[PDB]
RNA sequence: UGCUAGGUGACCCAAUACGGGCAUCGGGCAAAACUCGCGUAGGAUUAGCGAGCUGGGUCGCUUUUUUUUUUCAGCGGCCCAUGGCUUAUCCUUAGCCUGUCUUAACGGUACUAGGCCACGGUGGCACUGAAAAGGGGCCACGGUUCUUAUGAACCCAGCAGUGUUGAAUUUUGGACAAUCGCUUGAACGGCGGAUCCAGAUGCUGCUUACAAA
RNA sequence: AAAUUAGAGUUUGGUGCUGGCUCAGCUUUCAUGCGCCGAGCGGUGGUUUAUACACAUGCGAGCUUAAGGCCACGAGUGCGUAAUACGCGAGUU
């Protein structure tokens, strides 16, 4: 009988065009609005459901609202990201409020995973101290940390690799961060997909070199890069597992030309030659041009290889960026003959 | 993938579509045409009755729509009665010029006269269309000049 | 046909199966080997084949 | 083909004796143990007997065999062959069974 | 023949395989398996029991496996 | 068992009966020359004699009436074998031009010719002139100038 | 594929276009030629 | 979601040296559940469907979780387009298919084993479980017993066995040894009226005089 | 080397039709009489065919470190259901 007070509850929010406050409940589930966030498309629904309901949102809500956010940015028509940018900044406070008390680790992970695919393509930003502290909030204990899926941290890895500006790779939080997932993940390195060791040879690429203890992590994340490499390379050829992706094995092969460059012959360049050399069309050029740069900086003559790229760089056409492609790859070619 | 004619369009983003499967009877050896309906989702509401329509199954939009309308392959030619106004304008507009221009050559021997050389217009057209096509050849068979 | 007929010329079973006697491995004839206990892999016994051939 | 041909093909399967029911033996007591004159060209008094039978209905049934011992509330089995001799009646009381057991000396 | 179906079930396994345990008269087993979709199941993950394992060792495609931890007096005499 | 497992044996045979008849018209779908609506053959639990609607199909769309025609061409030889007839005369089409010269090529009969009968021709229609005509037709618009042969 | 469609189709149904043509061809010259002049004179004829 | 193998343990047990359970992760293949295309007993002495009888919008339809991309239904509430079917509904028969028998075949009809569904004296409903109940939970009915009458207990379409009817229907057997299932990390462990062995009993295939080595 | 169509008697003063009845065929039952029940190795089969009738009694799901952890697979019948059934064929979120 109470339900016209509950709508007048509603009215007392929203106005009057929403069809939220027929379905307005005050004793919801944070399932139910899991669903109805995923049962939305227009950013108006969304800011209706988040001035009716930003009190029951955990992280899990946060989470979809951003895929959802994702999702109207590729098919809502009329998206104003000035509007998107405000609302992201005002879902900050319920963040520091709840998230930063109750988060697990699951949760966390999703929500970065969701912002690094806003900003994915196909410039929306958050706060970088609200990214770090999510981090370091997220592997503050050790024991989910060590039950946590690949899957997971893989994807907070590459959630790192989105967010953050390139002068905070030397952050101490980060560091932490990198600390806590190393000495997670070297114990289960074989329960890895090898996505989730390209992605975990990516971020320690990206974020590794960047008094003693610093040089100790250097260090550390060295011996993370050599073991996990040549794990991938392990992983490669033993036809008994899942065979890794000619990509993922390429951009991984970058990673080792990254921390490499970064920093100053192992078998999974020779494994990267072997299944571009089998596989170019499928492989992207640019990864492939980014190979022929650690083929480069490792001084390793790589001969079908070559030959094969050799082909592949004359199927370009001429324009901006595939010019682009053409001359760092025969810049690289004369690098190596 | 069917191709079957519609019969119901008074149906709100849906039509009804009849199509012609044949069963078999296994008793007396003959194939028994029947004709089963199918509610159909259309977008555009583009189906006049008698077009013939290429349904495909999709994801289920109801009880019982089930499949979704690919393309409307033949349409349906429909009553206009102002546009039928201007055929009867243009129509009998076009036989009192003819007679006027045409009215000794009674208009029977013009006409007719027209359409022999109408026709001796096309056999020539046609007759140059199988001269391109084969060559200098008797008109024995064409899958003798396949080779 | 007629000079293998002429030149032919344990059953306990009562199974708890138990694995005793060696082993030999449409069903694609002739057999592939004989599987022994000692984990020993061998071609035919001469009178095996026999058997085999009987068999059919 | 003609498709009223094709419509035009599970009917009754029919019991060609209805009183035993598509059994072969149906128990009973005899009701009334009478003997009757037959059509013509035969004349001998055959001896029936009309069976209250297992299903709850009755008919006649021919008695065999040189006399007999049936009476008022007596059980009998019958059997399925009939005595054409009058019409109407299909039934046989088999003999080496209950009250009516064999002749003397058969 | 999954773990719920019987022994005598309509079942998506093809083959329990060519077998006879009665010894016939020499080399006493049976012919073995068919093949090709036995190392399939076994590769799926679709278990063996306990004697089809043992079968499996013993016909040595694959390796076979110890039974007895301990010893005490079994009775023969049980039938 | 077999009548389940033996269904679609035909049915992928069906389809290149489709395609190496009609090339470009696409369970197989069969356009019987007639109404717009191809006609759909698929299957059931009774296994189909798939290649009746489409050889049906290319047997009408080729040669059109083939079933009646057919019919009416062997109903007419066994019209006059059991009446004594030595002639048999025919209201003619494509099939019974073509597949006339089929039996005088096999020798079954030892000849035809169109005739017309020659009491209702006109005060000039087209008249059927053996000798100046070459002596065998072959195809039905040559054989439907006239009137009623 | 196409060796069956352009080597076979085009050309028995150009075949059978150019038949039923000289077929109308002669039906049209019947109806010119023949049928003009004589009902030309037919209502000559009757008018006279 | 469920199994099996891996890899992990600031855990527990075992260990004159090392393996199990227990939690989590992920590779393999897998079930499940839904959807639609067709098939299907006769009856006009069933002719309109007493109905949301079909569709469109709106919600409710109890989770985010790897890169460009991803998530049923009238099922209920509301409007609404007024249509949807016309062997439509209604009746009564009936588990269905492969089978088995026969026919030369097409067909026509009681089983074998086994595929799937349904049901558990009747009817309604829920917990848990990923999925629901034949000796699991609650209520009402109908039976069977007993009460000092107030009320409780039980439900053989599981096995044997009893009783009616029937022309006719079996032993209140033995056993976990073989499977196969459930379970347990000792122990050829525990249990299973599944099954395997024996009985009675139609059909069958197959022997049968004793003596003596 | 593909293994594939039995009639007769009955109707009438006789003959031929007209369709029906029966017998000879195969399969089938704790069918019903009459007769044997020597002993063994086996196949198999009972839809207690029917009553989805009422059940005496006994047994069929217990295992395992009081407490907790695992026991929806197997067996039976066909009431209801003429179609969320069942079969066949495609694709699965």
């Amino acid at each position: 009988m109470r339900k016209r007070e509950l709508l007048n509850e509603a009215r007392a929010l929203v106005p009057e065009g929403s069809g939220w406050l027929e379905a307005y409940t005050r004793n919801i589930s944070p399932r139910q609005l899991t669903w109805r966030l995923g049962k939305r498309d227009s950013l108006a629904a969304m800011t209706e459901g988040w001035q009716l309901y930003q009190g029951k949102f955990d992280t899990v809500a946060m989470a979809a609202l951003l895929r959802r956010l994702r999702h109207a940015q590729l098919q809502d028509p009329g998206f104003d990201p000035l509007a998107a940018q405000r609302l992201l900044d005002d879902l900050v406070p319920r963040l520091r409020s709840v998230g930063l008390r109750f988060g697990k680790l699951r949760d966390i992970t999703a929500y970065l995973h969701a912002l690094a695919k806003l900003r994915s393509p196909a410039l929306l930003t958050q706060p970088d101290a609200l990214v770090l502290d999510l981090a370091v909030f997220a592997t503050r204990n050790r024991t989910e940390l060590l039950h946590a899926s690949p899957q997971r941290l893989a994807t907070l890895l590459w959630a790192l690799m989105r967010l953050l500006p390139p002068q905070l790779y030397g952050s101490e939080q980060l560091q932490v961060v990198l600390d806590r997932m190393a000495l997670a993940s070297l114990g289960r390195l074989q329960n890895f997909a090898p996505l989730d060791l390209r992605w975990a040879a990516l971020a320690f690429a990206t974020f590794g070199p960047h008094e003693d203890v610093t040089a100790r992590r250097q260090s550390r994340n060295a011996r993370v890069i050599k073991a996990l490499c040549d794990e991938l390379a392990a992983r490669s050829g033993n036809l008994a597992l899942p065979q890794p992706e000619p990509r993922d094995l390429a951009l991984a092969a970058h990673a080792l030309g990254l921390v490499a460059a970064a920093s100053s012959p192992p078998a999974l360049l020779v494994k990267a030659a072997g299944v571009a050399a089998r596989s170019l069309p499928a492989l992207s050029g640019e990864e492939a041009v980014g190979l022929v740069e650690t083929l480069a900086v490792w001084g390793l003559r790589q001969p079908a290889l070559l030959e094969a790229l050799r082909d592949a760089a004359g199927r370009w056409g001429e324009g901006e960026q595939a010019e682009a492609l053409r001359g760092r790859l025969q810049a690289a070619y004369t690098r190596l003959g | 993938e069917f191709i079957g004619r519609v019969v119901s369009n008074r149906m709100q983003k849906t039509v009804v579509v009849a199509v012609s499967y044949v069963v078999w009877v296994p008793k007396y050896k003959v194939y028994q045409k029947r004709v089963a309906r199918h509610k159909a989702r259309d977008e555009s509401q583009a189906s006049v009755i008698g077009d013939i329509v290429r349904i495909r199954k999709s994801r289920k939009f109801s009880r019982e729509v089930s499949y979704s309308v690919v393309d409307t392959l033949r349409k349906a030619h429909v009553y206009d009665p102002a546009a039928a106004a201007a055929l009867v304008a243009t129509r009998d507009a076009a036989r009192a010029a003819a007679a006027a221009s045409t009215g000794r050559s009674d208009p029977w021997v013009a006409e007719a006269a027209r359409r022999l050389d109408a026709s001796a217009a096309r056999l020539a057209a046609l007759r140059e269309l199988y001269e391109k096509e084969v060559g200098p050849g008797v008109p024995l068979s064409g899958a003798v000049l396949a080779v | 046909a007629f000079r293998r007929d002429l030149l032919f010329n344990a059953w306990p079973a009562n199974l708890r199966t138990e694995l005793t006697r060696p082993v030999v491995v449409a069903t694609q004839y002739p057999p592939v080997y004989v599987a022994a206990g000692d984990g020993a892999k061998r071609p035919l016994n001469e009178q095996e084949k026999v058997y085999q051939e009987r068999r059919l | 083909a003609t498709v009223g041909q094709l419509l035009g093909g599970a009917k009754t399967r029919k019991c060609r004796i209805r009183q035993l029911d598509g059994s072969p033996f149906k128990k009973g007591i005899c009701l009334r143990v009478y003997t009757t004159s037959p059509k013509k060209p035969n004349s001998a008094n055959r001896k029936l007997a009309k069976v209250q039978l297992s299903n709850g209905l009755k008919a006649l049934a021919y008695i065999p065999g040189e006399g007999h011992n049936l009476q008022e509330h007596s059980m009998v089995l019958v059997s399925g062959n009939g005595v054409r001799d009058l019409p109407g009646v299909k039934l046989r009381i088999v003999r080496g069974r209950y009250d009516c057991a064999g002749v003397k000396d058969r | 023949m999954e773990k719920r179906q019987a022994r005598n079930s309509g079942v998506r396994k093809e083959d329990v395989g060519w077998w006879d345990p009665n010894p016939a008269a020499d080399g006493n087993m049976h012919l073995g398996l068919n093949f090709d979709r036995l190392k399939y199941w076994l590769t799926a993950g679709a278990k063996p029991t306990d004697k089809v394992a043992e079968l499996l060792g013993h016909a040595g495609v694959l390796p076979k496996v110890p039974q007895p931890p301990h010893y005490n007096p079994r009775d023969p005499k049980d039938d | 068992v077999s009548k389940l497992r033996q269904t679609t044996a035909t049915a992928a045979r069906a389809a290149e009966v489709m395609r190496a008849a009609f090339p470009g018209a696409t369970t197989i779908a069969v356009q019987l020359p007639r109404k717009d609506v191809p006609t759909y053959v698929m299957a059931n639990q009774r296994p189909q004699p798939w290649e009746l609607l489409p050889m049906k199909a290319a047997a009408m769309t080729q040669y059109p009436n083939f079933f009646n025609n057919s019919c009416t061409f062997f109903g007419s030889i066994k019209r006059d074998v059991v009446n004594g007839v030595p002639f048999c005369l025919l209201r003619p089409s494509r099939l019974a031009l073509d597949m006339a010269k089929v039996v005088r090529n096999l020798g079954i009969v030892d000849g035809f010719e169109v005739v017309q009968r020659r009491s209702r021709l006109g005060a000039h229609d087209f008249v059927w002139l053996p000798e100046q005509q070459p002596q065998e037709p072959e195809h039905l618009y040559d054989t439907s100038l006239f009137r009623q042969r | 594929a196409r060796m069956a469609e352009l080597l076979r189709e085009k050309r028995v149904a150009t075949l059978v276009e150019q038949v039923r043509k000289a077929e109308l061809e002669h039906k049209l010259a019947q109806v010119q030629l023949q049928r003009a002049v004589r009902r030309q004179e037919e209502l000559h004829r009757r008018e006279e």
